[PDB]
């Protein structure tokens, strides 16, 4: 071709986003800080232990992580057992780090741990096989599917649903929605479901519950079953509180023999435990359950909700906003399910899930054994019992939907490499049209798994530093006009 | 709709941006095209397309290659094998390893970079890495390089910046009988330009159980396997191993017996005959007292292991020197860290500590483990798959000599014959425009070639071009003719070409190439059928439209009654070339006595896959029981379910005067029905439970 | 006239058995010496993933020489037999323990378990095991509690020996009390006719081949449905291995527990291993992986040809016709079998003139047939046409083509296309099967099966050929007839 | 005819595209279903059907000979129309251009892409369901084995209504006309519509074979059947082939489920008391969606018949008018154990007390394979 022709063709062609084209998994896992020289994956490990420090007994600290020399790396994977040193020569892309802990100023035994390394093109070799690690497009903050608000925490996952109950106000029968969620798991191991107002009554007094949040001076407008509660003639949140109170009371009327006992705290906990699970064991058991519940809002989840605009600092503040500001999502959602604009490309949350599981269970062990003197030997045995050599990578090639076998007959990096996108539904092993597919996905690229074009990533997508999908203004009008005609 | 107006640009299309006529193709076919480009192996004759949308420039930026990740300084350069003139010398060095240092860094991280001769991300397809001569000849210790400097890359990435995804082929749309069911009729010379290359590795284990045979040596030299640079011997055997048995030494260990491979009783690994060995890796277990290998059978094994040990020993020495100088200040990349671990796994352990028991994914290594890498070039002929860039998938069903393919009145010879009727039934009309417009573009370049006095088909030389460029009036006239064609077929290209700084250079390039390359962006504001009508009614740019001549299937030279137009199409090869065929007359069974499945260890033990095929499922036996009849159907099953019946079949073939005309294979009087293992197991289990199935009296 | 089911007499099987009989009662697993011998007869053990390099053997693998076939081993007292054809027979037998009347046919237990066993109270254990415990209050269903009250009021004696001795009375009561609330007349007839073969004295342990133990570098692997069989066999062994001799009541209770375990095994094994999609019946009784078969992609024969002829590639021809070529090489060229096998395998991947001549001679010798008979299968198999009989008439001389060329006139019937369709080829071994498979010759699907006196649409020509014909027939190459007459 | 090969190029496209009437069916059109699919498409169909236009054109000559189809050609030379979304919902606005001109605006291009998405569906489930349905019907149908040529000379006829929908399905059936003589339906006896005729039927056969029928009762379609073929399998294959083709290419999946529930009795076949009353109901049901001959319909219904449910005689009745209907599951487990061992839940028939009682039973082709080939 004419050399002048190529220059004019090049001058008139926009360039792809190099971050997406070169591979975003590499950019999110192996990028090193210029100041300290520690990559993203190791920094993620530090953040995990920061949010879990509130469950640590006094004197126990996490000192960080260190890179292991190849000599120690070789010695650890060839440790002698039964007078035999097994060496696996199948190629792998792994490196080793040490986890440092201290107790009252005394350093404990370091725990070696293996982590995977990624190369250009989202390529990784595990046990002699080549794989591709693809990002997952996920909702930020919370997800809504069908009369349900899914909120993922680092240690828990909660779903909030709705039920309707009948209460009689001023002699008039009324219907109100009751929001409930299953927060204890032996309740699943087991009729009334755990109501949020019931949790409020378990924590605060009923009068305190109404005055502190609803600013309502409940007495003993008259509300009765279908015992009297009296409210001044001059809210929806208060109505939901009343509905939940009567929902709890109606199916457990024997417990409330005297009205004043409503304002207690132990009685509500006894009822909750009988729902979940002898009174003596039940009362003590929940007192720990409510203790762990009050510390379940980690710092990382708070920042995620802040981006959506929730602004919650304590777990009780979150429950208030679910009953007040996010209640309409249960019946009349204003968020388009088929959109792709307010989402984030996430890598580490799915890559480091098994390690995150170990960290959470380590913190729960301390909670289950509160008020106990810890010896150095006991702590060393506990650390060895949870953080093992292959804890993080033991299931990468088993049930991780973002890792797939590589088969590329040519040298191109884009066609089936860095352009693979994983939907949130298939993250761990369609929908109607939307104009955002033309900007974020590839609506004509239709593989069998994702025939709607949402299984591939547009290489010209605009992505923020943290992986948030941004909007392109130069195509805003044409995208908007099509969306109107799609729904017309 | 306002014909001639387009809104969608490259940023909204995705992979579809490679097609300049996406709007004229149905969505079902457009999806097929995007899938196809991900299944296309690199061919030897790849070249840039005649029509460019500009997306090829972007796709040529992101390919698997060898780069300097950051601004670094070269510390050491290592070679796996010492290519020289020594007693133990290797013809070529497969791998060069580079140790660098990020000197523009606070911690001065030290990394490693490998430079092989090929890459292979597919099971059986790869490509050669072409070294950049300027950078390669420079590389030496104490040299600084810039970030993102390419050392080697595939040959598809052209120097101009374009990408080679296929080969342009002359196509005539005809209804020849060889085009039935999406078949292609292919010129033999064209298939020589669509040859892929496959890279594969063979693994052998020897030691306490078996020893290598003398497959590549003579009466005075023992050479179990070919060296680097050799080729696989004609029958395809790379190496074979024989079991250890001392009492059979006067028989199995004579010099003649060590040269003869026994197919029934030995084990061999078979690859493509004529393939060239390019790399060898050997692992040895040195803490064996005494080694079970007989003397004189390890000269070749020791030669490669000794050089390999030196390569790993130097790597470990380099790290230890770095660790001594930079105590607690040494930072290394994750790739370098794993490399040092490999070196320690390879080198012998000190005598004070226990030896290593080496494994490869739960497979214990023996004394010797040999891995041989070879490359083969495939000639497409029959059953190969092809497609254009418009979803028109096809299969090569007939190959003709170059002299027999259709030829037009201007001397153009077709590379393919494709049935045109299927275009209307699939509505992929981008096929028509590339074919039709390319024919006009090709004829225009050839017309200017003849007007200048050159041969319309042969590539002109420098002397001829220099004389042609001497005349200025013709050069100016030629440029205007090219511009006039651009005005019709490509408006955006036409505006850019108005102000060419050197019009003579553009004309010279066209005459040399023999084709004017056309820039056709996806958002080109051109009415397609209005452009087609202009070309037909034009006295300048009307493509030649006449008869063609070819040799039919009866060997007769004929000429067509209708006018046939010849034009180019971008073609690409597809994977699954049908190399996984299976055929077996007798298969190895289980302890139960039924045919067994094939594992990877036995996959390459034969030139072709010898696996029993489940040709009679439950559904087939339902059909056979009704048409053929239950009687003969039971006979077919019993010839396999009963191993003794199968033994009778083989004996019948071997003892027959005419093995293909045996009256009866199994004598049912000598081997009556009732010997099938699955039925006997069924009866036995029911009998233990206390029941039996019987005919109703 | 169809197949029905019979009831076998186990003690008659015991009497007619040939060879030394091993009883699982005479084994104490606690003694490590006896455990090894027990595992010798029960499990078929494989010590690694290595191929068995032996054709014949005795029980204890002391003799692996094929020339000693039929000779009885002196260590295991077992004749040397050919593997893959070893007879399938019970590995052991179970005797009647002490102070026990007899055993029970496992078929009868399986039938009773279907009715008697319920979620809250089973009646078989109560009538047979004195150690079975129950709470009448805990029963939370009216029907079962009514049955329980009726049985308790009846006043039967719990115990296996009493259950066997008085079975007609107990069985009759179960019918009257509506315990067996289904097929009352059929069930009574079954028991009344087979009562002589429902209480055997010996029971056969399944064959050694059923229980396969594979020991690898990562442990020993076993089949879970086998569990009940192992437990049942060990239970009877422990009766005589107890340090303190068991009282007659405890002997019966352990015997019944063993019998209940046998019934569980046969039902679960039939449900999980005989009767499923990858089961014994549907995968091996009504299907098979045949010898002398090939599998490859297909192309077209567009040149003038016969509609029922087939062309196979060079590589398929060499491996498929290995013993046909070996027969010719030995006779014509005086090769040994070792040389012939070496010659054939050497030339699979390269052209050889001598092999090519033999291929034509094999095809020409199939007279009066056009070639070697074979059947071509296309999946899925629904209609007649997906399975057709062809004749191999040519082996392609180009080694780079690995496809089976098919006639263009027989592509519509199997709905076959060239896009990655691997078809299955089966070589007919003799003339008897060649005549038999004539019933699926291509001409057998010509006449339509949907409409009388009509030819199926499968016979219609392909698109490219039709376009050529209409381009010729409907051309305006003549003046109109009126002008022709002038 | 090697010199008369047909060819295609942009020259042929220009001929059809430049016709004045084709170019007028692309301008001044109401963007509605009526304006596009009826008026605009009607004009183009008129031009393509004129024998005096496009003489020698490769595209049009193929259309007249059936090589091409108007549905694809109209979407290429006329307006593309209204594509649907993945949920079969239509869009308010149409595609105002054909394929040859091209679709280059974001809205119409995107909605056109949904057709390709609709093309690729969960055919894996469709294959699984169709294969299961075909296997189930074939296993039970195989109990009717042989078709003998000749005439059994029966005085038992069958009274069936003849309608406009089932007249074509009666081809080859012998019916007794006036004066007591036999004639067979040629397919164009329009005067018989709305009447009732006496047919020679499978249910009236008196052939000695306990699992066979004569040619006259089957109809003239039996002439086409190859000799020695299982006649029951032919009926099941004919029904399965047409259903499978429609399902893979009201949903036909619901149609297949409807046929299955009716024949297997879970408006069920067991409700009816005589086969004569049940055939027109099934024939109308079958011929409304697919085209199934009456001979095939009679065989499928006949296979579900038993002699005496009270005495548990599950053999086929002879003649077929003296029998009753039974459910599929009970029949597959109580007719012959060989057939039972090949369907499902093979353990259950082994537990059935009735399997051990000496009874007269029909045989199944799978009986030989259960015994390994013994006789
Ligand atoms: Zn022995
Ligand atoms: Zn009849």
């Amino acid at each position: 071709p004419d050399p002048f022709l190529i220059e004019k063709i090049r001058e008139n062609t926009p360039c792809m986003n190099p971050t997406l084209a070169n591979g975003i998994t590499v950019e999110h896992t192996m990028t090193r800080d210029p100041n300290t020289g520690v990559n993203m994956t190791r920094r993620y490990i530090d953040s995990l232990f920061d949010i879990s420090s509130v469950l640590f007994p006094d004197g126990f600290k996490y000192e960080g992580n260190r890179a292991c020399t190849p000599l120690k790396h070789f010695e650890e994977i060839t440790r002698e057992y039964n007078a035999k040193r097994i060496a696996n020569i199948a190629p792998t892309d792994m490196y080793m780090i040490d986890l440092m802990f201290s107790y009252k100023g005394e350093m404990l035994y370091p725990r070696p741990m293996l982590l995977p390394a990624f190369k250009r093109g989202n390529m990784v070799t595990i046990n002699g096989a080549k794989y591709i690690g693809s990002p997952v497009l996920t909702d930020v903050g919370f997800s809504v599917l069908n009369d349900s608000i899914f909120i993922p925490f680092r240690r828990t996952k909660l779903t909030f649903k709705q039920t309707d109950h009948h209460y009689m106000c001023n002699g008039q029968r009324k219907i109100m929605y009751v929001i409930w969620s299953q927060i204890h798991n032996e309740m699943a191991k087991r009729h009334i479901e755990s109501c949020l107002a019931h949790y409020f009554f378990c924590q605060f007094g009923v009068t305190q519950t109404f005055k502190q949040w609803a600013n309502v001076d409940v007495k003993c407008n008259i509300y009765s079953s279908a015992m009297v509660l009296v409210i001044p003639r001059h809210s929806i949140f208060a109505t939901r509180l009343i509905a939940g109170f009567w929902y709890v009371v109606d199916a457990f009327p024997m417990r409330f023999t005297r009205p004043e006992y409503v304002d207690s705290t132990n009685l509500w906990r006894v009822i909750l435990g009988h729902m979940v699970f002898h009174q003596g064991k039940v009362e003590e058991n929940i007192d720990s359950h409510l203790h762990s519940f009050c510390n379940s809002l980690d710092e990382m989840t708070i920042e995620e909700l802040k981006t959506v605009g929730v602004n919650v600092s304590t777990i009780w503040e979150l429950l208030y906003e679910i009953m007040t500001s996010l209640a309409h999502h249960l019946y009349a959602t204003d968020i388009d399910e088929t959109s792709m604009y307010g989402k984030r490309l996430t890598v580490l949350h799915y890559l480091m899930s098994e390690f995150n599981y170990a960290v959470s269970m380590f913190g729960y062990m301390f909670q289950s054994r509160r008020d106990r003197e810890w010896t150095v030997q006991e702590l060393n045995e506990g650390l060895k019992r949870s953080f093992k050599l292959q804890t993080a990578i033991k299931r990468l090639t088993v049930d991780h939907g973002e890792l797939d076998t590589m088969s590329n007959p040519n040298s191109s990096m884009l066609i089936k490499g860095t352009s693979i996108l994983v939907t949130q539904d298939r993250a761990k092993t369609s929908r109607i049209i939307h104009a955002s597919i033309a900007e974020v996905g590839q609506y004509k690229n239709q593989p069998k798994n994702n025939p709607d074009g949402r299984g591939r990533l547009n290489m010209y997508t605009k992505v923020g530093p943290t992986g948030l999908v941004e909007r392109r203004e130069e195509v805003r009008e044409i995208i908007d006009n099509a969306q109107l005609m799609f729904r017309a | 709709s306002q014909l001639g107006r387009r809104e969608i640009d490259l940023t909204l299309l995705g992979h579809t941006g490679l097609d300049p006529w996406y709007g004229t193709t149905s969505s079902a076919r457009g999806a097929m095209f995007v899938t196809h480009i991900g299944q296309a192996p690199e061919v030897n004759g790849n070249e840039s397309r005649y029509f460019l949308t500009g997306a090829e420039l972007e796709y040529a930026k992101y390919t698997h290659d060898v780069r300097f990740p950051e601004d670094c300084r070269v510390l050491h350069v290592l070679r796996k094998y010492p290519t020289g003139i020594g007693k133990d010398s290797i013809r070529s060095n497969p791998v060069t390893t580079i140790i660098y240092e990020n000197y523009f860094d606070k911690y001065k991280t030290i990394g490693v970079l490998h430079v092989p001769e090929y890459m292979s991300h597919h099971q059986d397809f790869g490509y050669e890495l072409v070294k950049n001569r300027e950078v390669w000849e420079t590389i030496a210790p104490n040299e600084m390089f810039s970030k993102d400097t390419v050392i080697a890359q595939s040959g598809a990435v052209k120097k101009d910046g374009t990408l080679g995804m296929g080969v342009n082929a002359n196509v005539v749309f005809l209804s020849a009988a060889g085009t039935i069911e999406d078949g292609f009729v292919a010129n033999k010379n064209f298939l020589k330009r669509m040859m892929p290359t496959s890279y594969s590795t063979a693994v052998a284990n020897a030691g306490r159980k078996a020893f290598f045979l003398n497959m590549y040596g003579d009466d005075k030299i023992y050479k179990p396997f070919p060296d680097i640079g050799d080729v696989i011997r004609p029958d395809g055997v790379i190496f074979a191993i024989r079991d250890h048995d001392d009492d059979l030494a006067p028989a199995e260990m004579t010099p003649r017996a060590l040269r003869t491979l026994d197919r029934t009783f030995d084990r061999a690994v078979i690859g493509t005959p004529g393939a060239k060995v390019i790399d060898i890796d050997i692992w040895r277990d040195e803490r064996v007292n005494p080694s079970p290998t007989p003397t004189g059978m390890d000269a070749q094994l020791v030669k490669y292991h000794t050089h390999l040990s030196s390569y790993y020993r130097e790597l470990l020495k380099i790290y230890r020197g770095l660790l001594a100088r930079r105590k607690d200040d040494l930072h290394i990349t994750e790739e370098f860290e794993r490399l040092i671990v490999t070196a320690q796994m390879f080198l012998p352990q000190p005598d004070n500590v226990r030896k290593l028991s080496r494994f490869y994914r739960l497979d214990p290594l023996d004394e010797w483990r040999v891995e041989v890498t070879y490359k083969a070039q495939k000639m497409p002929a029959g059953a190969f798959k092809m497609t254009d860039f418009h979803g028109g998938k096809g299969v090569i069903c007939k190959v003709m000599e170059d002299e027999d393919m259709p030829i037009d009145e201007n001397g153009n010879r077709a590379d393919l014959i494709i049935f045109g009727g299927s275009t209307m039934r699939r509505s992929n009309y981008g096929r028509i425009y590339e074919h039709g417009f390319g024919a006009a573009a090709r004829d225009l370049a050839q017309r200017l070639r003849v007007e200048a006095g050159l041969d319309r088909h042969a590539k002109p030389t420098q002397q001829q071009l220099n004389s042609v460029m001497g005349n200025t009036q013709w050069v100016d006239y030629a440029f205007k003719e090219l511009l006039g064609f651009y005005e019709i077929i490509a408006p955006t290209m036409h505006s850019k070409m108005m102000e060419h700084p050197n019009p003579a250079e553009h004309v010279k390039t066209v005459l040399m190439d023999g084709f004017p390359y056309i820039y056709a962006p996806v958002d080109d504001p051109v009415d397609l059928m209005a452009a087609v009508n202009k070309l037909i009614n034009s006295d300048k740019y009307r493509p030649h439209y006449g008869k063609v001549s070819y040799r039919d299937q009866a060997g007769k030279w004929v000429t067509t009654k209708d006018n046939v137009l010849m034009g180019p199409l971008y073609m690409m090869l597809l994977e699954k070339i049908g190399e996984d065929w299976s055929a077996a007359a007798s298969v190895k069974t289980q302890p139960f006595g039924l045919p067994s499945k094939l594992n990877n260890a036995d996959r390459a033990s034969t030139p072709g896959r010898e696996t029993a095929i489940r040709s009679f499922g439950e559904s087939e036996t339902r059909s056979y029981n009704c048409t053929v009849g239950p009687g003969p159907t039971a006979e077919i099953l019993d010839q396999t379910n009963n191993p003794l019946a199968h033994a009778a079949v083989i004996e019948s073939w071997l003892t027959a005067e005419k093995p293909s005309s045996v009256p009866v294979a199994v004598d049912r009087e000598k081997i009556p029905f009732g010997g099938s293992r699955p039925v006997a197991m069924f009866d036995h289990l029911l009998e233990c439970s206390g029941i039996a199935l019987e005919y109703a009296p | 006239m169809g197949l029905y089911a019979k009831v076998v007499d186990h003690n008659e099987v015991h009497d007619q058995f040939t060879g030394k009989r091993i009883y699982a009662n005479d084994y104490n697993t606690s003694n490590s010496d006896e455990k090894e011998e027990f595992d010798r007869h029960f499990y078929s053990h494989f010590q690694d993933s290595e191929a068995i390099e032996s054709s014949v053997s005795c029980d204890c693998r002391a003799i692996e020489d094929a020339h000693k076939l039929g000779v009885i081993c002196d260590i295991c007292n077992t004749p040397v037999v050919n593997t893959s054809s070893r007879p399938i027979e019970p590995s052991m037998w179970v005797r009647t323990p002490k102070h026990v009347r007899s055993l029970i046919n496992p078929r009868l237990i399986i039938m009773l378990t279907g009715y008697l066993v319920t979620k809250e109270f089973d009646f078989l254990a109560y009538l047979t095991d004195t150690s079975y415990r129950y709470d009448v209050e805990s029963i939370g269903s009216k029907e079962t509690r009514r049955k329980v009250d009726r049985l308790l009021h009846r006043g039967f004696e719990r115990g296996l020996n009493h259950f066997i001795d008085n079975f007609n009375e107990i069985f009759q009561f179960l019918l009257d009390a509506n315990i067996i609330s289904n097929n009352k007349s059929e069930f009574a007839q079954f028991v009344a006719q087979n009562k002589d073969k429902l209480f055997p004295k010996y029971l056969p342990v399944p064959s050694k081949l059923c229980f396969v133990a594979e020991s690898t570098t990562s442990g020993t692997y076993l089949d879970k449905p086998i569990e009940a069989a192992i437990d049942a066999t060990l239970t009877f062994a422990s009766i005589d291995a107890s340090s303190v001799p068991l009282s007659p009541i405890k002997a019966q209770n352990r015997t019944m527990r063993g019998l209940r375990l046998y019934g569980q095994f046969y039902e679960i094994y039939a449900k999980s291993r005989i009767a499923q999609k990858p089961g014994l019946a549907r995968r091996h009784m009504f299907g098979a992986r045949l010898n002398a078969t090939a599998r490859a992609v297909i192309t077209s024969i567009s040149d003038p040809h016969d509609y029922d002829e087939l062309h196979i590639p060079w590589g398929v021809g060499c491996q498929l016709l290995k013993y046909h070529l070996t027969n010719k090489l030995k006779a014509k060229f005086n090769m040994t079998t070792r040389e012939a096998f070496s010659f054939v395998y050497e030339n699979v991947l390269q052209y050889n003139q001598i092999i090519a001549d033999l291929f034509k001679e094999l095809i020409a010798e199939a007279a009066p047939y056009k070639g070697m008979g074979c059947t071509f299968h296309r999946n899925p198999t629904l209609q007649r046409g997906s399975t057709q009989q062809f004749f191999i008439t040519k082996v392609k001389d180009d080694i780079n083509d690995n496809s089976i060329s098919m006639s263009v006139l027989c592509l519509k019937a199997p709905n076959a296309d060239f896009d990655g369709d691997q078809l299955n080829l089966t070589l007919m071994p003799d003339v008897y099967l060649t005549k038999a498979t004539e019933r699926i010759a291509p001409h057998t699907w010509v006449l339509s099966i949907d409409e009388p006196h009509e030819i199926s649409g499968n016979l219609e020509l392909q698109g490219p050929v039709v376009e050529t014909i209409i381009n010729w027939a409907h051309e305006k190459y003549l003046p109109p007839l009126e002008e022709w007459l002038k | 005819l090697s010199e008369y090969l047909a060819t295609l190029s942009m020259f042929d496209i220009a001929e059809v595209y430049n016709h004045p009437k084709v170019r007028e069916a692309n301008h001044n059109i109401e963007p509605t279903t009526y304006g596009i699919e009826k008026i605009s498409y009607g004009k183009v169909k008129e031009v393509f059907n004129d024998p005096t236009q496009f003489i020698g054109n490769s595209i049009i000559e193929g259309l007249r000979s059936g090589t091409q189809k108007t549905e694809q050609l109209l979407q290429a030379f006329a307006w593309r129309g209204f594509p649907t979304d993945i949920n079969s919902d239509i869009f308010k606005y149409p595609v105002t251009t054909g394929y040859i001109d091209g679709i280059w605006n974001l809205y119409e291009n995107m909605i056109e892409s949904r057709s390709g998405t609709k093309a690729l569906l969960y055919n894996k489930e469709l294959l699984r369901v169709t294969e299961y349905f075909n296997r189930k019907s074939q296993l039970i149908a195989q109990y009717v084995q042989r078709l003998h040529p000749g005439d059994c000379k029966t005085t038992i006829l069958a009274e069936y209504p003849v309608t406009k929908l089932t007249l074509k399905a009666f081809k080859g059936k012998y019916y007794q006309k006036e004066d007591g003589k036999l004639d067979w339906i040629r397919g164009n006896e329009t005067h018989l519509i709305g009447t009732k005729q006496k047919f020679r039927s499978v249910f009236g056969c008196n052939h000695p074979d306990s699992q066979g029928i004569c040619m006259t009762c089957y109809g003239r379609l039996g002439i086409n059947i190859p000799k020695g073929t299982n006649i029951g399998q032919v009926a099941a294959v004919s029904m399965g082939d047409k259903i499978t083709s429609a399902v893979l290419s009201v949903n036909m999946y619901e149609v297949m489920k409807r046929f299955q529930s009716f024949l297997h009795s879970g408006t069920y076949l067991k409700n009816y008391k005589s086969p004569i009353e049940a055939l027109p109901v099934f024939a109308t049901m079958a011929n409304e969606k697919i085209s199934l001959n009456i001979s095939h319909c009679e065989i499928l219904i006949y296979a579900m018949m038993i002699r005496s449910a009270q005495y548990r005689d599950y053999r086929l009745p002879k003649p077929g008018i003296n029998g009753q209907f039974e459910k599929y599951n009970r029949l597959m487990q109580c007719r012959s154990l060989g057939g039972a061992m090949a369907f499902e839940k093979q353990h259950e028939p082994l537990n059935n007390p009735g399997s051990f009682l000496n009874k007269m039973r029909n045989d199944h082709p799978y009986d030989l394979l259960v015994k390994g080939g013994k006789l």
